[PDB]
């Protein structure tokens, strides 16, 4: 949400600032992990109980105060007035990572509970419902363009 | 379906009441899948307020999407007032696309939910579903009932359901075992203990 | 019924059958709020915060952790109303919907089941019966052979101690095994309990539940015995020789321990006739007044019950306890419940010895810390969350948050003074009782704010309460009974009486040497006194007509303190102290003129029964008035000698606190040395009832003045809020408990704007503490300045714990509460369960409205000035009087004032006739009566001026 | 009066009367619900004016140390405590409550703080009052004379 | 049916000020019962 | 203006309502007021002191509820809506609701349709007097039907 | 002359290191934390 919508930042800044603050410390932390991958390694670096904590809190702070951010989004698509903040910010947020998106289908749709997707996940081909029954497009939907 | 029919094209909502366990939500349902639309169930209680009824009527109105209220008088008399001049705002909104006059290729009819104006389908309807009997239940404001058409879904014709669906799963003498699964439920009602 | 087991025990099977692992949340839904259970939206913000049921279905659904893949059941374990379960409604039926007002629909996941395990459904309506399967638990489908099994399994598998303790358990399994049977000496005891008559009702597993435990405590004993003797460990004929008679004791306290005297007999003899365990030979002694000595045999319980004499600075103090019969007995098996951590409640009328028992019995109990808990009808379970954040920590554990008190190595004990008062809601349940069966049965409770499941550790729950019956009360659940052991405390008998307050008043008259053979006579007018007055007076007639051994301890206490000080008084003087001592305690509350008149002279009456040959004028002439006003000693003083005094001090109250004039009538000098008495007792407080304009605010600030005390008021607007009476809490508390300030706390009943405000008052006037009012830099600032106030008092306390308990000690001292209401029937009997602490911690003077007498003294003081003197005033034949005590040749001023008070009574007379045909009437007042005579005076004065 | 007068008139004279019988005096008409109550009430007490108070009916309990005429007398200083605060009470001030529903029901405590004076229709006056009305509208010459 | 004074006092301004059936009439025996008659009617059709 | 009452917004709204209508003449109608006793109160002290334009009304819509504080009825003027009294009167009141170009179209036959109408909604209202013989129970057969 | 160290600080940094100390400082966090709510800022750290 805080990459692919330049309008956030204008909207809240203190908001992205304050993401861009913990999203500093979040890929550092990650830097290590990189290095040494090993679960003991990890369990052994200094603070790192409380650097989650910290990081858990102070993320669930960011969580709620877009909330005037999510109004304006459900304009743009009204399905979404039928999903809540969180798991619409997941909606947002994985915007490109599509297999996440599966999950949500059904509360906005009546009978729609997945996408019909290509190998590279870039073209909506159809629709299929809970039973596995498949509506397949006569002209697919790209999400590229 | 005639009289909720009759309300859709009065630009009225459908109320239909009566006690439980007679098929009211379940036909309201079964006629918005028979028009294709996007029916949603709301069970209602007493914290849907004026606030929130009328956000979720303007994720209804903007979908184009039924709003099946169930449980409707559970809403305090109060809150049954306030949201009584969102669901007749909708309505007058709802006749602007019955108007013969207007075109589509014109401003989109809007109307005005939680001081924003906000654009209307024509496909949208909403439904309440209630049991008059219950005590200590809401009683409606008069202004609010006049938005609604109710009827009575009291008796439901249970042996013809029983019949249909024993046919329809392939039972060869379902017309035998509806003439008797039927009247044994009202035995039981009656010969057994309370 | 076997309902939890059946459900806990499938969904192990199915985890072993199919290998999908079972995980079940239970729930108590009436135990929190719905607003807690389901979640509510922000008023403002339109925030949406999920509830604990909605939390729960939310994370199965998110499966971060692969909840989809487990068997997911939710149990609502509690009550079912249409209130809260009416929202399953969509989720119940084919829509498996969740729906919420901020337009959220969550799906309920085909491996999820929502249970509902209820013992009823008479709440419940048919939109919810019909969209659920039901499977119908009866109590035949668990016997209690197989009761007796389970218990029997664990005994002889599970050790108590933590093997030298199980084979201690399994050799008594052994002994125990043939009366466990079926159609064995419990079961036949079980079936003629239930026959008879108990203070609660009965239920199987009260009953079983109670048996169970003291026969875990037996087992306990004979380890205990064998530490005390480890060369010879008890042998089996000797355990055999315990355990039998052991049972038969346990089976009669578990039986009819919640039962009267004659109930819990009748127990012993068809146990004595069915039984083939050895029995007490006695020809008339009931076996429930044996006990069972660890050698086997039965040791009759009057060997523990001594004869004491008690050092005469202890006299009737709130810590000695005189052994009797029922105290021994009482507090034996109080311990083996408390021991095993059992949750009990002790019932009986107001005043029984229920605290003064459960207290006695955790002296003999170290490692265990009381914490007075005090319930009234808006008693919320928050009360008891408040509670756990003063004394106990919430601490992170690999297997979940972990409730234990801040003290290690202790055993926190919650007590509850009144269980059965909280409000019952119109679906039959208090939703306290909910929470206590939820941390009792599931051991635990959920935390609202993170919706976290707590578990509690080294907490136990003990209760008491007055009788289901009586006005106020309500049955406590059967869900709630299977847990908690009752015991029935009644009030001691006559003989009982004479012993424990024979034995003060002995004590007490050793400051007297003269006075020692007094003793017996002075005790049995106590007894024939209070008996009359308890019987002649009950809450029949008015809601507050209570008489208990408090009254007696008040009694003895009151003759006491006016003794300490004298070097030799009369037998005289002694009647003329224990009259005195009987008008506070039983006339001062008395509504009704009738009422006090018979408490006046059967005062007479039983004093010279059991005094002869003494002066009756020089003891008990009828104004009797005790004050230290004059003089150094609490000594009788005159009327007329107090009047002058009281003028006197008048005089300067009106230049240094409130210049408002009074006038002085008989009942104000009583009046004001009744108040004066309560401001220089411990935890004194005042509860004056009377009608507005009377003088309760003013005499209380007046006598507060003499005393040193200062008058605090809540400044009371029509903004006033609870947290502006918390902020004034607050204040008050931290001049008393930190400054050694003493305080007249006197609020008014119209200063109760809200139920809350009596919520915190019932705390405060029974523990002189409020567990939740400081919190947050409140409470440590409050720290600082206890710190500072125990420095000054030469106290080394540093411990925030101890800093806090002193805090409470100088508020018991120091706080005075002084309640002024109106008679209201329907608002005092009312008033009792929303302040229960006003009428048994409260002192109760009843001033009512002004009498007749009162009304001539007033108008008779306040018209000297005025010239009504007319020597040719004829008296006529019928003179229209209304004092009953005007001379019968009266005067014309004695005339004009008896005029004056008919004038006033008239209009008594004409609210009656419009009120009886329903015109509004507004209230008539002694202030009334003050303008009248005021207005007398000025208009005579006046007039009589223009026309000379 | 002794104690202060709590005036009930649904017609509304007896405000107009009072209001006339005390402009000489600088009386200022106020009510419980005004913002400016606690300003006008402590204004009144420490100039000593007149206060016409409206709508007792909401009466608001900082009166009642006023009403019981609770004065401390020291220093030379007559102190009337209105909340927390202590003012200087003039001897010339004065204050009258009003409502204008004669069903209002007062609690025991107010009535005992007050003087009822309840200004009732009577059938004598109403008598009076419409017997000059049609004097007035029929014979001019004869009401004005 | 709550009625204050001042709605008696409209009722009876109404007889007086605004009848339709004193327009013409001048004599002052016959206006009396032209009033008298019309304060009973006006006073059943505004309270009725 | 019309405004529901209940909410708290439609309190707000029914303030500055009012307040535009005493200065303009516009007319302002509140409904269901019954369901607000408290706030009744307190529009009736507010309409107490108040000068509006000639042309301003305010109508106020509530059930017949022993809630509705007296002093708002005082002030002012009661119109009770209830059944007709009879046929003749319920047919009477039908006609004039009804506007006549409405009846009179096109179709001549149309006139006595409405007539027949009129008259069947009488008698099933009438009926409804008979509690239980007219109808076995009190059906709402109103103006919608 | 301590009246001006005091100052000599509030001058310069705006903030003197040692004026709020013990129950002093937890009132000012407090008041902080509500004084930064109501400007909108996400401020619960108390050096923040
Ligand atoms: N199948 C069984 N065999 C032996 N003992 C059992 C069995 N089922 C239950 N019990 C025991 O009997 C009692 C029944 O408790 P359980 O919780 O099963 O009953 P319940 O009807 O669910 O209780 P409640 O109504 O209080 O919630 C417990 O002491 C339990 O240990
Ligand atoms: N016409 C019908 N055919 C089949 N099933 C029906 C019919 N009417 C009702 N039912 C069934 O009856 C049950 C109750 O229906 P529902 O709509 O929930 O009733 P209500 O709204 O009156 O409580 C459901 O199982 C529903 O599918
Ligand atoms: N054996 C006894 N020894 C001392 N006091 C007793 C005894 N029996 C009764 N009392 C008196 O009875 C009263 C019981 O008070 P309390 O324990 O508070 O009663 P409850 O808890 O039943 O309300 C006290 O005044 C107490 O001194
Ligand atoms: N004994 C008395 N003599 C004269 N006036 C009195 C007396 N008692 C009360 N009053 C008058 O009544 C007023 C109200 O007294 P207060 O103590 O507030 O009454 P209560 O507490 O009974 O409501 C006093 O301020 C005073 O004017
Ligand atoms: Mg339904
Ligand atoms: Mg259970």
């Amino acid at each position: 949400i805080f990459t692919g919508s330049a309008d956030i930042k204008h909207l809240l800044p203190v908001e992205t600032q304050r993401f861009q603050s913990i999203s500093t410390e979040f890929l550092a932390l990650m830097k290590k992990v990189s290095k040494s991958p090993l679960v003991m390694d990890v369990l052994n670096i200094q603070g790192v109980q409380r650097s989650l904590e910290r990081l858990a809190d102070l993320l669930g702070k960011i969580q709620k105060a877009l909330g005037e951010y999510l109004e304006r989004e459900r304009s743009s698509f009204p399905r979404f007035y039928f999903v809540g903040d969180e798991d619409l910010l997941e909606i947002i947020g994985n915007s490109k990572n599509v297999a996440k998106l599966q999950k949500h289908f059904k509360k906005m749709f009546a009978g729609v509970s997945s996408i019909i997707l290509n190998e590279d996940n870039s073209v909506v081909l159809g629709i299929s419902s809970r039973e596995g029954e498949e509506v397949m497009f006569k002209t697919p939907v790209s999400i590229t363009e | 379906y005639l009289t909720m029919t009759q309300a859709l094209e009065a630009r009225l909502g459908g109320s239909p009441f009566g006690p439980a366990g007679t098929g009211k939500t379940e036909s309201v349902k079964a006629l918005g899948h028979q028009l294709g639309r996007f029916v949603l169930v709301f069970n209602c209680d007493e914290t849907f307020d004026f606030q929130a009824m009328g956000r979720i009527f303007v994720g209804l109105c903007q979908v184009g999407a039924w709003g099946c209220f169930d449980e409707f008088n559970r809403l305090e008399e109060r809150m049954l007032s306030a949201v009584s001049q969102q669901v007749q705002c909708i309505q007058e909104a709802l006749r602007e696309h019955s108007n013969p006059n207007y075109d589509k290729t014109s401003a989109p009819i809007t109307c005005e939910l939680l001081n924003k104006q906000v654009k209307v389908s024509p496909d949208m309807a909403i439904f309440i579903t209630m049991n008059p009997g219950y005590a200590g239940r809401s009683n409606l404001p008069d202004n609010l009932k006049k938005l609604f058409r109710s009827l009575a879904m009291t008796k439901p014709d249970r042996q013809l359901i029983a019949q249909v669906m024993l046919y329809s799963q392939g039972f060869r003498t379902a017309e035998v075992l509806a003439n008797k699964i039927v009247p044994f439920f009202k035995l039981c009602d009656e010969q057994l203990s309370s | 019924s076997g309902k939890s087991m059946a459900w806990r025990v499938l969904l192990k099977a199915l985890e072993r059958l199919e290998g999908v692992e079972g995980v079940a949340h239970i729930i108590d839904p009436k135990a929190i709020s719905k607003d807690h259970l389901y979640g509510t939206l922000d008023p403002n913000t339109r925030e949406w915060t999920d509830g604990l049921f909605t939390h729960v279905l939310r994370k199965i659904i998110d499966s971060v952790r692969g909840e989809l893949q487990k068997r997911q059941w939710i149990v609502f374990d509690g009550d079912v109303d249409p209130e809260w379960v009416e929202n399953l409604n969509s989720v119940l039926d084919d829509n498996k919907l969740l729906t919420l007002p901020n337009g959220e629909r969550l799906s309920l996941p085909p491996n999820v089941r929502i249970m509902f395990e209820v013992q009823d459904l008479k709440y419940a309506t048919l939109a919810t019966v019909s969209r659920c399967g039901m499977v119908w638990f009866s109590e035949d489908v668990l016997s209690t052979d197989m009761i007796f099994n389970n218990f029997l399994a664990r005994l002889r598998s599970i050790p108590l101690d933590e093997s030298p303790m199980l084979q201690i358990q399994r050799d008594a399994a052994t002994i125990m095994q043939p009366y466990f049977t079926s159609n064995g000496l419990v079961t036949k005891a079980l079936e003629h309990a239930f026959q008879l008559e108990h203070i609660m009702d009965l239920t199987r597993l009260r009953c079983l539940g109670s048996l169970f435990s003291m026969l875990h405590q037996a087992c306990r004993n004979v380890a205990q015995y064998n530490a005390n003797h480890p060369d010879f460990p008890m042998q089996i004929e000797q355990l055999e020789r315990y355990i039998q008679r052991y049972l038969v004791y346990a089976i009669l306290w578990s039986l009819s321990g919640d039962s009267r005297l004659k109930m819990r007999a009748e127990l012993g003899e068809y146990i004595r006739r069915i039984t083939t365990v050895p029995l007490p030979t006695a020809p008339n002694i009931p076996i429930i007044d044996y006990e069972v000595s660890i050698s086997g045999e039965w040791s009759p319980w009057q060997a523990k019950v001594p004869q004491i004499e008690v050092e005469t600075h202890k006299v009737a103090a709130p810590d000695v306890v005189v052994p009797t019969l029922d105290t021994v007995r009482h507090e034996a098996l109080l311990y083996t419940w408390l021991a095993e951590h059992k949750p009990l409640v002790l019932c009986g009328p107001p005043g029984s010895g229920k605290t003064m028992t459960l207290f006695s019995a955790l002296r003999a109990l170290p490692d265990m810390e009381v914490v007075g808990l005090n319930f009234s009808s808006a008693t919320t379970p928050e009360l008891l969350l408040k509670t756990f954040d003063h004394y106990c920590e919430y601490r992170r554990t690999p297997n979940g948050v972990v409730l234990a008190p801040v003290q290690l190595g202790k055993w926190l004990v919650l007590f509850c003074d009144e269980i059965n008062l909280p409000d019952m809601d119109k679906y039959g349940t208090q939703r306290v009782i909910s929470f206590i069966r939820q941390m009792v049965e599931h051991g635990g409770f959920y935390r609202t704010s993170d919706q976290t499941w707590v578990k509690l550790e080294r907490i136990q729950f003990v209760g008491a309460c007055n009788p289901p019956t009586d006005p106020g009360r309500k049955p406590l659940s059967h869900r709630f009974l299977r847990h908690v052991p009752v015991v029935y405390v009644d009030y001691p008998g006559p003989a009982s009486l004479t012993q424990i307050y024979g034995t003060f008043n002995r004590a007490m008259l050793r400051l007297i040497p003269s006075l020692r053979t007094y003793a017996e006579p002075l005790t049995a007018a106590m007894v024939e006194f209070y008996t009359m007055s308890q019987e002649r007076f009950t809450q029949d007639t008015q809601p507050h007509y209570i008489y208990s051994p408090r009254e007696m301890t008040r009694w003895v206490r009151g003759i006491f303190e006016a003794l300490r000080p004298l070097e030799t008084l009369p037998v005289e003087g002694l009647i003329r102290i224990w009259a005195h001592e009987a008008l506070r305690l039983f006339q001062d509350r008395l509504v009704e003129d009738e009422e006090r008149r018979w408490t006046d002279e059967n005062i007479d009456t039983v004093a010279l029964k059991h005094f002869p040959n003494i002066d009756r004028e020089k003891a008990m002439s009828r104004p009797i008035l005790y004050s230290n006003w004059l003089s150094k000693d609490y000594i009788p003083v005159d009327q007329e000698e107090l009047r002058d005094y009281v003028k006197a001090r008048l005089k300067v109250f009106y230049e240094e606190e409130l210049d408002v004039p009074l006038v002085l009538f008989n009942e104000v000098l009583d009046h004001v040395l009744r108040i004066d008495r309560i401001f220089r007792q411990p935890q004194g407080h005042l509860l004056l009832i009377g009608v507005s304009g009377a003088g309760k605010t003013t005499l209380s600030r007046f006598v507060a003045w003499m005393n040193g005390l200062s008058v605090y008021q809540i400044k009371v607007h029509r903004k006033y809020t609870g947290e502006d009476f918390d902020e004034d809490l607050r204040t008050v508390l931290r001049r008393s408990g930190c400054k050694n300030e003493k305080i007249a706390f006197i609020m008014d009943e119209s200063n109760v704007l809200d139920s809350g405000f009596l919520e915190r008052m019932n705390t405060l006037l029974a523990n002189g503490e409020v567990p939740g009012l400081f919190e947050g830099d409140e409470y440590a600032t409050l720290m600082t300045q206890c710190k500072e106030g125990a420095q000054k008092e030469g106290l080394m306390l540093d411990s925030h714990e101890e800093l806090y308990k002193w805090f409470t000690s100088q508020v018991i001292r120091n706080l005075h509460v002084v309640f002024t209401m109106n008679p209201s029937s329907e608002g005092l009997k009312d008033r009792a369960a929303t302040s229960p602490a006003l009428f048994n911690r409260c002192v109760l003077n009843w001033f009512g409205d002004w009498s007749t007498e009162a009304l001539y003294q007033v108008g008779k003081e306040f018209t000297s000035k005025m010239d009504l003197e007319k020597p040719n005033y004829i008296v006529p034949d019928y003179m229209p009087v209304v004092y009953d005590k005007l001379p019968q040749p009266p005067s014309h001023r004695e005339a004009i004032v008896n005029s004056c008070v008919f004038v006033h009574q008239t209009l008594h007379q004409a609210n009656a006739r419009l009120a009886k045909r329903g015109g509004r009437t507004m209230a008539i007042t002694p202030r009334h009566y003050l303008d009248f005579i005021n207005h007398y005076a000025n208009l005579f004065h006046e007039k009589r001026s223009e026309l000379e | 009066f002794n104690r202060y007068p709590l005036i009930i008139d649904p017609s509304g004279q007896a405000t107009e009367f009072i209001m006339n019988e005390y402009k000489d005096r600088k009386i200022t008409r106020t009510s419980f619900l005004d913002d400016a109550f606690r300003k006008n009430l402590e204004s009144a007490l420490r100039f000593g004016n007149p206060l016409l108070v409206q709508d007792v009916e909401s009466y608001d309990p900082v009166l009642n140390p006023v009403l019981n005429r609770e004065v401390r007398r020291t220093g030379g200083r007559v102190l009337i405590t209105l909340g927390d605060q202590d003012i200087d009470l003039s001897p010339s001030f004065v204050i009258f409550l009003s409502t204008r529903d004669p069903t209002v029901e007062f609690p025991p405590d107010l009535c005992s703080r007050v003087t009822f004076v309840n200004f009732t229709v009577t059938r004598s006056s109403l008598q009076s009052q419409c017997l000059n009305e049609v004097l007035k509208a029929e014979r001019p010459d004869v009401d004005e004379k | 049916y709550q009625y204050s004074l001042q709605f008696f006092l409209d009722i009876y301004h109404n007889v007086l000020y605004e009848n339709p059936n004193l327009k013409g009439v001048t004599d002052h025996t016959q206006r009396l019962s032209i009033i008298t008659k019309d304060l009973f009617q006006v006073a059943f059709n505004r309270v009725a | 203006t019309s405004i529901a009452i209940g909410s708290a917004e439609g309190f707000n709204q029914a303030d500055k309502a009012i307040n535009t209508a005493v200065k303009s003449g516009r007319w302002v109608m509140l409904k269901n007021v019954h369901l607000a006793p408290g706030w009744l109160m307190q529009l009736e002290k507010k309409l107490h002191s108040l000068q509006p334009h000639a042309c301003f009304r305010l109508f106020l819509t509530m059930e017949i509820n022993p809630k509705v504080p007296v002093n708002l009825l005082r002030a002012g003027r009661i119109f009770v809506f209830e059944p007709p009294p009879g046929v003749k009167a319920n047919m009477l009141r039908t006609f004039s609701s009804i506007p006549v170009s409405r009846i009179c179209k096109s179709p001549n036959e149309r006139a006595r349709l409405y007539f027949l109408l009129a008259w069947f909604h009488a008698i099933i209202q009438e009926r409804l007097r008979y509690a239980p013989l007219g109808w076995s129970k009190k059906y709402e057969f109103g103006e919608s039907d």
